[PDB]
Parts: C-alpha cells; structure tokens; sequence
C-alpha cells in the first residue's frame, strides 16, 4: 500500500508538473 | 524541446557517420556501387547538419534584448553594381551591449542579415548606478575621439544621436558627452564600444589595497 | 619644474608599459626621491631602492605593474590649499581619482595630505 | 625533483634561441636556452589537472598534430580513450586543412573520394589540445576567436600573436631527442580518472 | 480632439466616443498602432518619433502649454519643471488630480469663479503652492459641485465601471440601455446606501483576486516560497519520512492527507501567472501624497509634494525613461 | 578582459551562457612566472 | 541487513535535511546580523546554498555528539 | 499521533491563501517605502476623536504612529 | 529493504522532479528570509526595507531576461 502511495507521489508530482508545463507553453503565446 | 531537438540532430549525423565512415573505410574495389549511397546520404547529412547552425535565425539566437539600425550604399563597378551595407546595436537596457555589420542587396534584406548577428560578439557594461557612468574619461578610435562625464541623477542624457541610441539602451539615465573629431556613425560606433570598455570602477581600482569608499 | 624629473616618470612609465621589472636612473634628485616614495606608499611602484645619497647619482625602482602615466611638470605654478578642489578635477578621470602632486613648505605632499594639512605650494605630477 | 633528473634527461630543457619570452631561460649555452624545467612541471601540473578536471564534465577534445614523428605516441590516445572515436582519430590523421572550427558546419558535400579522404565532422570542441610547429595555426587563430581554450607547445620560436592569446603554454621545447614519449602522461589522465 | 488621437495613433481621452468614432478607433488603434508599434525597427529615429509621440501626449494632459518650451526655459533636459508644475500649476493640476476636467472647465473657473486659499483666492491660474495650503471652493460654488462631485465619484466611478467590466463583450448599443437603467436606479438617495451594501462584495473579492495576479506577475510566490521554506519541506518529511516509518520498513489516510495537502502546497506556491485577460481596467490612482479633502464641502489642504512615480501617466514607463531618464 | 576573467566577467553579468570547460578553468589557474626583465645570462 | 537499510535511508534523510537547512540559516543569520546589506546578501546566501557554509555546520553537530556522548557515558559510568 | 499532529499542521498550511496577502501588503510597503492602507476615513474621524478628547496623552507621535 | 528499494526509486523520481521542474528557489529563499526576519520596526527598518527593494531587482532582472525564453 505504502509503495502504492509513493508510486502515488511520483504520479501526482509528475501530473502537476507537466500540466504547468503545458500551462506555460500556453502562456508563451501571447 | 531544445536538447531534444538537439540530440536528435545528433541522431541523424550520427547514422550518418556511421553509414558514412563505412563507406569511407571500404576504398578496395569497384566504384560506382557504393558511390551512388555516398553522395545520396552525404547531402543528406548536409541538410539536417546545417539545420544547427541554422536555428540561430529567428527564435533561438535571437534573444528579448532591443536593436537598432544602420545602413549605407557600396558599389562596385564592373557594370554600375550596387549593394546595401547596414548595422545593428543590441541592448537590454541593463548593459550588455553589443552590435554587428553585415551585407545585402537591399535594405530591408540587410537589416535582416544582421538582425541575427547583432546576437553574438557580445561586450558587457557596467552601469554604476543604474543610471549614469562611473566617472570621466576620453578614449579615442583612429580618428573619432569620446569624452564622457557622469551628471547626478536629473539632468539626463546629453549627447548625440549615434550616441544617445547607445548610451540609452545600455541603461545610462545621466551621461553627458561629447565626440568629437570625425562625425562618422560607424566609428562613433565601435567608439562607443572602446569608451565605455575603458572604464574601470571601483571594484576595478581595488586592483590593489584600499576599499574605495563612496562618500556617503 | 626640471627636466631630468619628467625623464624619471617617463623611463618609470615606459618600462612598465614595456614589462620590465626593474629598472635603475642614473641623474637622481630629492624631489624625484620624495615623489618615488610618494607613489610607492600610494601603492604604485614595489621597492625604491636609492643608493649613492651624495656625489653619484643612482637609484634602483623595482616596480608592481600598475597604470602609471605620471607625468612631470615644467613650467611652475602656484597652488594655495583652497583651489585644488577645482585644480585637481583636470586630470585625467577629472572626477575619480588620480593624486595632484603638490609641494609644501612641510614636505612634498599628495592633495589629499594637502588639503587636510591647509598648506599649498606648487603642483608638479600627475597619477594616471 | 627525481621527475626533474628525468626531464633533465629528456633532453628537453634545452633549445636554440628564437625567442620572445625570457621568463623561463635558465640560461644559455650557445647553441641551446636552459628553460626552467620546474616551471615546465608546474605548467604540466596545471594544464593536465584541466583536462583530468573537464573530464568530471566529459566535454570533447579534439587533439591536433601535423608533424608526423608523435604519429604513434598520440595514436596511442584519442581512439579507446579521451575523444574514444579511432575514425575522428582518422581526420586527425589527415586534417586541420579546410574551412575550419568556425565555419564547421560547412557544406563540405563535393567528395568525388578518389584517393582522398574528405572527413568534415562536426562538434564544438570545449578545449583544444596541439603539438607541432607552425602550420596548424588556423585552429589557433580560430580557437581564440570563438573563446576556445587550447593546450599547445611553444618553443622559444612563437610570435606574440600566438604566445599571447594561447592559455596554458607547455613550454615543453621538444629539441635534440626530437619527438619523445610525453603523452603518456595526460594518457594517465582522463583514464583511471572517470569514476 | 479626436483628430489629435488620430495624428497620436491611439486614444487622447475624447470623450462620448460615438459610433463611427467607436469604428475608427478600433480600425486605426489596431491596424496602424500595431503596425508601427509592432515589429518595424526602423532608422526612422524610433528615438525620436517616440520623442514626438510623447511630447504631444503631454500638452492635452495638461491643456494646452507647450512643454517643449518648459523644457527650454530652464537648461536641464527634463523631470524638474515636471515635479515643479505638478507640485502645483494650481488649476490644471490639483483641481483635476482630485475633482474636475483639467481643460477651460478646470481653466478659467480660477479666472472668474474664486477657489479661496487660506480662505484667501488666488486668481492667476498658474500658482505654486506646497507645503501647507488650504484650498477651499465658495459656497455658492459648493452649492453645485457638492453634487457635481459626488455625480462624478458614482456615475463616472461607480455607474460606468459597472456598466463596464460585464454586460460588455458582445454588444455596447445594449450596454447603452443598461447605462439608462442604471440611471434611473441612480436617481435614488436610497439606492445610493443599498448599492453601498449590494453584491460589490464579489467583485471587489474578484478585484481582490486580480490584483494577487498582477501581484504574482514578479515573485510574490518566490517570496512566499521563502518566507514558508520550511513548511512545505515539513510536509515533505512528514510524507517521506512516515513512508519509511509505517510501511516499507492510519497509514492509508496519512498518504491520503499528507498527498492532498502537499500537492496543493506545491501548485498554490508555484502557480505561474496564467493571465489570459480580456481586457483591463483602471483605477483612480487618488493622491495621498497631497491630503485629502473634506469631500462633504471641498476643503482639501495639502501637506507635501508629488514624487515621480505615481503620477498618471497615459504613456509606460518607456518613452517616459526617454523623457525623465529616472529609475 | 583576459581570456580567463573576460570569460567570467561575461556570465557573471549574464552575456552568454556558461562553458563546459568554466569550472575546471579556474580550478587549473595558467602557469604564471615572476615578470623579469631581458638580459638571458649566459650560463657558465 | 534486510528490513534496516530503509531506517538508516530515513535518519540520513531526516538529519541532512534538518543540518543542511540550520546550516544556511545560521549562514543568513550571521550575514544579515553584520550587514548582507544590498547584494552582498544574494552572493553570501547563494554561496551557503551552492559554496557548503554546511560543512562546518555538520562539524559543529559531530563535535556536539561527541562531546556529550562523553558526558553521558562518563556520568553511565560514575553510576 | 504525531502523524495527526503533522496532518493538521500541513492543513493549516494548506488553508494559507492568506499568507499570499500578507506578502503582497508587505512587498508593497517595500515598494516605495509606504505603507499599504488608506485609513478609510473611520480611522481619521476616530483619530480626531482620541486627541480631541485627549490632547494630553495623544501626541501627534503616539496618534500619528499609532495610524503610520 | 528492496521493496523500499522501489519506493526509494520513486523518491528519487520526486525529488529529482520537483527540483529540475519546480524549485523557484535560489534567491527567493534569501529575500524572503529577510522579508520575514523583518518582522518589526527599528532603525533596522528602513534599512530593512532598502535592502529588499535593492536586492528585489536582481532577481526581477536576472529572471526575465537570463534564459528560458
């Protein structure tokens, strides 16, 4: 269940980053 | 996205130097059967490995700095042969000052050949005080002689026009000075560039003991 | 001022500015003494070492490497202790710095010994 | 001090006088200049710790030679080692001729390759490292340009030109023993270095 | 005039734009100040077009002297007559900084009407005055502009920033009958007190929101970030630390909060400025570098001089570090 | 600026971007000698 | 050492987080108690956080440990 | 239990919306060397209160540092 | 500890990126560690205060025009 949870934190830290990754491409347009 | 495209490049020239080292490598024999794959994947590494030194043109090698402007007409007279010459200035309005020149056949054409150069052969400013010079000092080209003297704080930017649109964008607010011999542009640039270059502050002058107070 | 000063400054300079180390003037003098002292405990030369105090003439200056135009005056002329606030801004760097060299009935000062002391006396070099 | 009873036997020190530096000369013996050999050490010691440091980044470097005597002293190196790549070692052989390390990324596409060789690779080289006379100095020029630091060895003979804007000189002076082993000292370095 | 914002390539404050006006603003705003503005780099002194730009933008600002001539008057270049005739010129200055039209309506008011100062009127329409000056309308012109200046501070503060901000986008002629609306609610001394107490709550929480956006713009999260470095590191042990404590060596629901909470440190501290906006409006930018007024009948002291920052400028900061090369 | 306090002047105040070869630059300093005048000695 | 590598991982973690952060902040504490006036302040908390300024704070927690885990012992072994 | 402890401490972090605002109040009187409030008037009339009643104890250095 | 193993992998993974994606901390950290430690007045407050606002442009500077973009 614990390496369920950290798998979790890789996914979920990943997540954020990539979304705000996209969020700045986005932003670069304008 | 840049080291990837990067090393992709790198994909690409490498396949190349393999496939183009082996047939190097194999000199002995018949000609033509590995001649044919040689000239065929040699322009090819041609194309993709110039697209490197390519890339400098419009969006990376090309930074959010400022430029400004120059242009002459050379000639040649073979026939009447005419062509365009012109000049650049980038600045970032903290100092990092830099220019560059270059030819074309029309004017627009070579403000564009530059528009990508301007980018290197960069030279660094030192702006005492975010607006003005860290003290006097004349400094001469071959035959385009500068003066510069700080003024606090209000004045503003006494000079010229060659001059002022480089002293502008550096980051200097209060400068006043004067040029003087030849009223040419293109040694008032590079004049510019061996002036402001001389200036040792401070943080210079403690080339040797003594920490240079301010005054207060 | 005299001839054989500038002759001095200008050999100072011109092995510097040339990359030798040490040097030796053979036409020594007081004032030119005082002064390669003066520009030595201001931080420009290394050792300044004079040998024959009478009859001779002979000095040997070891020097760091620094900019050192220094130029010796010729043709005299006053300074009161009141003016070099605006008679040292025609040096070189006219606001930052550079030392006038002044001379004084109590030695041969430096402007900013000059004017803590209030004395004046004549200009004779020039630091840059 | 015993590395120095070694140099002293390399017949190293010692070289005719053509020269533009004197910070090195021990003195002379009319017909050779004594350098100073513990300076040769010490500049030794702080080149080679350069490149055993620029390997913990593992940037390229691109040795060069023209002068055919270090042939298979270098050729010891550059292949397997260093650079690792024997058929770059193979431009080494046969280059610093053309359109060069500035504009690198030339065309270059006409090979015709009848006895010829015809390399052209192409990477920006963080350091430079050299050994031969004179007709190489194209890299030199075009190292300084583009703010390339370069190893290389001086003789007494080098303009100011060169001597000037060449960081880290080793003023090795090869002279009488010609051509000896000496890279097999940075061959020590960059290998049992890159852990 | 109008005609001065087409020669300005923009909009010099007319006012009641009517409809083709509407037309050709957008038309030439667009189209030529892009244009021009955009992606040019000409030799074309851009230094001193944008010299010309800004020294015309100027004069309307304040009326009608010429401020090339100001310059000249003293030898310096610039920035001190500006912080001198906006320490007062004493009608275009004050009497619009606080409550009126800078122009002839702000103009000649100190002509023939009176604005006693000191209880004393000074009638010469170019005075300097600082450092403890009361000014004070008559009461034949309180009067009136008591409810001149409240009409001001809600119909042209309150009415059509409302009428603005919403109701917008699609059509403006609908905006029109919004604005009569409007009107005819303001009418009402008892609106006044229930708008005062109405849902401008939210959207002053939504301005609220916008401004920590402008705010975020340059590091108000970098500084947040270093003002709770620890805490977020805190929450990091707790979930890394608990991991290698419990398990692996309630623990589900310690993942459940320790993951939530902390993912949502990490987005609320980093978030990077998504701006994205329609538009933008303004605000009044009141002075309180000079006093304020006893807004119920106009006696307004001052107590000290502008500074050069906070002034309204209708031109950024650039081609003004041309004009006052100042930090 | 010399070839090794240009370089680093330049990234310090942020001209261009850093070389790989920076941090092992100034961790091997070039061989300098003491500044000495002309006159090789003839050595005996 | 199965089911124990995980313990030492945690406390190396733990402590090294907690030393390294004491550390630049006694760093930071001592520059903006002197001066750390204008820019003095980026390159001194720059060079805590890249330069070590942590090293010696590591050294300082080693010498407590040692230091009083021979005043424990020494009072365990008076008894 | 410290694992609760540590869980209601990361939600007041995370409940910390506010803290943004402090930073912005505060990087704002850094700004210009003011300080970011209006008085809103209810401070001026009751300032005007407290040193009219009290023009003994009510310095224009206890009021006016009292209002900044 | 291999399964531990695993989960120390995958805390690597978070830790390596959160760093190389979202860090925002190299000066940061020192600005506002003396915008907090200014939590009061003094004669140490205008002091305080300055060297926020002249150690504020280096990092709005250096930021928006050093790289990235």
């Amino acid at each position: 269940a614990a390496a369920a949870a950290a798998a979790a934190a890789a996914a979920a830290a990943a997540a954020a980053a990539a979304a705000a990754a996209a969020a700045a491409a986005a932003a670069a347009a304008a | 996205e840049r080291d990837d495209i990067l090393l992709e490049k790198l994909n690409a020239i490498d396949k190349k130097l393999e496939i183009k080292l082996s047939e190097l490598d194999h000199t002995f024999g018949k000609k033509g059967k590995r001649l044919e794959e040689e000239i065929r994947e040699l322009a090819e590494d041609r194309n993709a490995l110039t697209e490197k030194k390519r890339q400098p043109l419009y969006r990376k090698g090309y930074d959010v700095h400022v430029i400004d402007v120059k242009k002459v007409c050379k000639v040649t007279k073979g026939g009447r042969v005419e062509r365009y010459t012109a000049l650049m200035v980038c600045g970032n309005y903290e100092g990092i000052i830099g220019y560059a020149k270059a030819k074309a056949e029309t004017g627009q054409s070579a403000m564009q050949k530059a528009y990508e150069k301007c980018f290197q052969n960069l030279h660094y400013v030192e702006r005492h005080e975010e607006h003005t010079i860290a003290h006097a000092i004349q400094t001469s080209y071959k035959k385009t002689k500068l003066y510069l003297w700080p003024a606090p704080t209000t004045t503003g930017m006494k000079a010229g026009r060659v001059v002022k649109t480089i002293l502008l964008l550096a980051g200097f607010k209060n400068i006043k000075s004067k040029v003087i011999g030849s009223r040419n542009s293109y040694n008032t640039v590079k004049a510019v560039l061996k002036a402001l270059n001389a200036v040792e502050t401070p943080k210079d002058v403690q080339e040797k003991f003594g920490r240079t107070v301010v005054e207060k | 001022g005299r001839r054989i000063l500038n002759d001095a400054l200008r050999t100072i300079v011109n092995a510097e500015r040339r990359g030798k180390a040490s040097v030796e003037l053979k036409p020594i003098s007081t004032v030119m003494s005082s002064f390669l002292r003066i520009m030595k405990e201001k931080g420009y030369i290394k050792n300044f070492q004079v040998y024959d105090p009478h009859r001779v003439g002979r000095i040997t200056v070891d020097l760091q490497g620094r900019v050192n135009d220094c130029k010796a005056l010729t043709y005299r002329q006053d300074v009161r202790a009141k003016e070099i606030e605006k008679y040292t801004e025609r040096t070189l760097p006219t606001r930052q710095w550079g030392y006038v060299v002044i001379t004084t009935p109590d030695g041969i000062l430096d402007h900013e010994e000059a004017i803590k002391r209030n004395v004046g006396g004549q200009v004779l070099g020039f630091f840059y | 001090v015993i590395q120095k009873l070694l140099n002293t036997g390399a017949h190293l020190g010692r070289r005719a006088a053509e020269h533009h530096f004197k910070q090195y000369a021990y003195g002379t013996r009319n017909g050779m200049t004594i350098i100073d050999s513990d300076k040769t050490l010490i500049c030794l010691r702080s080149a080679a710790h350069f490149v055993a440091n620029l390997a913990h980044m593992r940037g390229n470097i691109f040795f060069v030679n023209t002068n055919p005597l270090f042939d298979e002293i270098i050729e010891l190196t550059s292949r397997r080692i260093q650079g690792d790549s024997y058929n770059h070692n193979r431009a080494m052989n046969l280059w610093k001729m053309g359109g060069f390390l500035t504009n690198s990324y030339s065309p270059k596409k006409f090979r015709s390759r009848h006895k010829k060789l015809c390399f052209g690779p192409t990477t920006m080289p963080d350091c430079v490292v050299v050994f031969d006379s004179e007709r190489k100095s194209s890299v030199i020029l075009e190292a300084s340009k583009l703010q390339i630091p370069v190893v290389a060895i001086v003789d007494p003979n080098v303009p100011l030109e060169f001597f000037e804007k060449i960081t880290y000189p080793v003023p090795a002076r090869d002279s009488v023993k010609f051509v000896y082993l000496f890279c097999n000292v940075i061959t020590k370095c960059f290998v049992a270095e890159q852990m | 005039r109008f005609q001065t914002c087409r020669l300005l390539s923009g909009n010099v404050w007319n006012r009641e734009l009517t409809i083709i006006q509407r037309r050709i603003l957008r038309r030439l705003r667009n189209r030529k100040r892009s244009i021009k503005k955009r992606k040019i780099y000409p030799k074309k002194y851009l230094t001193s077009y944008i010299q010309l730009q800004t020294t015309r933008k100027l004069p309307f600002f304040y009326g009608d002297l010429p401020i090339t001539e100001m310059h000249r008057g003293t030898k310096r270049t610039s920035y001190i007559p500006f912080l001198l005739n906006l320490e007062t010129r004493f009608d275009v200055i004050p009497l619009r900084l606080y409550f009126l039209e800078t122009i002839p309506q702000a103009r000649q008011l100190i002509s023939h009407r009176r604005v006693c100062v000191n209880k004393g009127m000074v009638s010469i329409t170019h005075f300097k005055l600082s450092h403890g000056d009361i000014i004070s309308f008559q009461e034949n012109n309180a009067i009136i502009r008591g409810e001149e200046i409240r009409r001001s501070f809600y119909k042209e503060i309150l009415v059509e920033k409302i009428i603005g901000k919403l109701l917008h986008q699609p059509l403006r002629m609908w905006r029109r009958s919004k604005t009569e609306w409007f009107h005819l609610l303001k009418t009402k001394r008892g609106c006044r007190l229930l708008l005062k107490s109405r849902f401008l709550q939210q959207l002053r929480s939504s301005m609220q929101e916008e401004d920590l956006e402008r705010t975020k713009k340059f590091g108000s999260e970098k500084v947040c970030l270093g003002s709770s470095f620890a805490e977020h590191k805190r929450m990091k042990r707790n979930l890394l630390k608990s991991l290698f404590l419990s398990k692996r060596r309630i623990s589900p629901i310690v993942y459940n909060s320790s993951l939530s909470l902390y993912s949502n440190s990490t987005y609320c501290f980093a978030s990077p400025h998504k701006l994205t906006m329609k538009r933008r409006i303004k605000r009044i930018e009141l002075p309180t570098h000079y006093l304020e007024v006893n807004y119920r009948t106009p006696k307004a002291v001052v107590f000290y001089g502008p500074n050069i920052g906070h002034i309204p400028h209708d031109i950024r900061l650039k081609d003004l570090n041309l004009l006052l090369w100042s930090r | 600026g010399d070839l090794l306090s240009k370089t680093r002047r330049l990234v310090g105040g942020l001209a261009t971007r850093e070389p790989v070869w920076l941090k092992a630059m100034e961790a091997s300093p070039p061989p300098v000698f003491p500044r000495s005048n002309g006159k090789i000695q003839k050595i005996v | 050492a199965a089911a124990a590598a995980a313990a030492a991982a945690a406390a190396a973690a733990a402590a090294a987080a907690a030393a390294a952060a004491a550390a630049a902040a006694a760093a930071a504490a001592a520059a903006a108690a002197a001066a750390a006036a204008a820019a003095a302040a980026a390159a001194a908390a720059a060079a805590a956080a890249a330069a070590a300024a942590a090293a010696a704070a590591a050294a300082a927690a080693a010498a407590a440990a040692a230091a009083a885990a021979a005043a424990a012992a020494a009072a365990a072994a008076a008894a | 239990i410290e694992q609760d402890n540590r869980q209601g401490r990361a939600f007041v972090d995370g409940i910390k919306q506010r803290m943004m605002e402090i930073s912005v109040l505060l990087k704002q009187v850094k700004e210009p060397g003011a300080r970011g409030s209006y008085l809103k008037d209810s401070e001026k009339t009751e300032m005007y209160r407290l040193h009219k009643e009290n023009p003994e104890v009510y310095t224009i250095e206890r009021l006016a540092k009292d209002y900044r």
